[PDB]
């Protein structure tokens, strides 16, 4: 009643040439790239029942000692916020005598772990960008979750989860976002489990037993994969977005995107100061509006460019102000209306 | 949140309508959870909330298997229904105290609602933010 | 327990009538300080009662000195004198989350009484059996 | 009433790791920069 279970006879064949051996080369049309999975940090979680984080929210005020008059001692008053990992794991039992069948057993065996880390990739990325536990339990905290929420009219500098975000437009169904995350110990980075080994993990178990509930028994083997992590915003002062991108205004260029670039690296107001490494991710459509803003066709009404007859191409967008723009298959144009903290 | 199967009250269960937990929690024996190390639990509501005036996850907790001695070991109370929304901790962030052989979670709706579920359980670390 | 003066809502109040806690712990800045690490309370009943009905112990928090608005974080409900006790608690175990600004703890009672203490405030650890 | 004159044990249970020593890294999200302080010229009064 169903033959998708394991693969096949019919999967290895189409994964065979017309040679008669499984093919090196395989086109990933669904391959992606996710480029936050590299520019991440991974630190080990040994802070007991998930890593902790402590703000501090508050700083004593000195008084003007006149002379031979008390001084009233204050306190640092901190605060604390806690985080947790998540787990990701997917197996593949392959009917050992069929992969020795299949004369490329390293090939064939390459093919499906290559499958199975992309997949997981785009699943580890698309929930790091998105995964909001509020609405899902088991997995952990995104970036998108915690900032839902803008300022409307910001105060300057009492820096708040709703005080990182810059609003413009959207209320439609074409919103999308841009990221300013710094990637750096005490900035963010991917916590794995105490004594959870760091990064995508991979365990070849080798030759198994499956015992059928008939009494069947035939060798598989199995190989696991598995990763947790969470990405634990430690200082929400060095992350910044902008949402509400209308993509159809975004393509029209009626939204001035660089108005809110340049309204973001000072709302992130770090890495203008001091900290560590950065990055800027947003999807394929954001970067072809910036490079359309760099070297603008017939764009709308003004643009206040020059270029000259060659420089009519132009470059693809790359370092922003020294960030470096990094494009992600995971950041929707399809993203929810982030409302108003009123 | 490391949430795990056979020690949670209820995997995305709906909500609509005045119903009990799907799973029963059972201890082996009377023994207390809530003293000594901290457990934590999230009764948090999942999906969002139609008509229903209100609710009331209740955390009950009795000798028998089925629950025939009710006892309150902590009530989220009549939260209003424009609170029901998701990522609402409806209850106390870890176990109270006094956990008998048996608990479940208990849902008193308001009326009836179109929408609503509930993930309830232990989780290895509560997580904020 | 290592319970200690400046974090301690009240020191062996009677509070036999309807009165509310004294030492009304205020804190400057919003911390809401239940997220992360846990911090012990109590609101432990230290001395018996005599002749009330009802202990409803509320753990306001509001914005202001004067409680002009307040906001309940854990409430007892309406206990029998039957179990007011020593030792009787009358919350949960570690701090709430939503401590706005201010927190008193109010003290509702069903008619007077001729005798109660309690001894509500923060604690390092708590004490079990 | 009170409680925010001396370093009460509320923030000194925040202000520790879960395995129980007190954190060395603690996030200050509310420093500020003020070179003002930095670039300034001072010398002593050295007068009457």
């Amino acid at each position: 009643t169903l033959g998708n279970t394991y693969l096949t006879l019919a999967d290895v064949q189409k994964q065979k040439d017309g040679k008669g051996n499984v093919t090196s080369e395989i086109i990933e049309m669904l391959a992606e790239t996710n480029p936050i999975l590299e520019d991440m940090v991974v630190m080990e979680c040994n802070d007991g029942t998930g890593h902790l984080t402590t703000i501090r929210t508050g700083l004593p005020q000195a008084t003007w000692r006149r002379l031979y008059e008390g001084v009233q001692p204050a306190k640092s008053t901190t605060r604390q916020i806690k985080d947790s990992t998540g787990t990701l794991e997917a197996w593949s039992e392959v009917d050992e005598k069929l992969v020795k069948l299949s004369k490329d057993k390293q090939q064939l065996m390459l093919n499906e772990a290559a499958a199975f880390l992309e997949g997981m990739n785009q699943t580890m990325a698309s929930t790091l960008f998105y995964g909001n536990t509020a609405t899902d339990a088991v997995k952990f905290m995104g970036l998108a979750p915690r900032f839902n929420a803008y300022r409307a009219a910001r105060n300057l500098k009492p820096v708040d989860t709703a005080d990182q975000v810059i609003d413009a437009g959207g209320t439609g169904s074409d919103l999308t976002s841009i990221w300013m995350v710094v990637w750096g110990d005490r900035t963010a980075h991917g916590l794995y489990p105490e004594g959870t080994s760091a990064g995508l993990q991979r365990e070849y178990l080798g030759a198994e037993t499956k015992e059928l509930g008939d009494g069947g028994v035939y060798r598989v083997v199995r190989e696991k994969f598995e990763w947790d992590l969470g990405l634990t915003v430690r200082d929400f002062r060095y992350v910044v977005r902008i949402a509400n991108i209308d993509v159809s205004d975004l393509q029209a260029g009626t939204i001035d995107i660089y108005a809110l670039l340049r309204k973001a690296y000072y709302r992130l107001e770090n890495r203008v100061i001091t900290g560590g490494r950065a990055a800027l991710y947003c999807n394929a459509d954001v970067t072809e509006a910036m490079d359309a803003a760099a070297t603008p066709t017939s764009s709308t009404t003004a643009s206040y460019v020059r270029l000259t007859p060659m420089q009519v191409d132009g470059k693809e967008v790359m370092m922003y102000r020294g960030i470096p723009v990094r494009e992600c298959d995971a950041i929707l144009s399809t993203e929810t209306a982030v409302p108003s903290v009123a | 949140m490391i949430m795990d199967k056979e020690n949670t009250f209820s995997y995305k269960q709906a909500i609509t309508g005045t119903a009990v937990s799907t799973n029963v929690i059972d201890l082996g024996v009377s023994r207390d959870i809530g003293k000594g190390v901290p457990v934590p639990i999230i009764i948090q509501v999942v999906e969002d909330f139609a008509d229903a005036t209100s609710l009331t996850a209740t955390l009950q907790t009795s000798e028998t298997e089925n629950f025939s001695s009710a006892t309150t070991l902590a009530t989220s109370g009549a939260v209003p229904v424009a609170d029901l929304t998701a990522g609402k901790q409806l209850a106390v962030q870890y176990m109270p105290l006094g956990t008998q052989r048996y608990l479940r979670v208990n849902y008193t709706v308001s009326g009836t609602a179109t929408a609503g579920a509930v993930t309830a359980g232990v989780v290895m670390s509560h997580q904020q933010n």
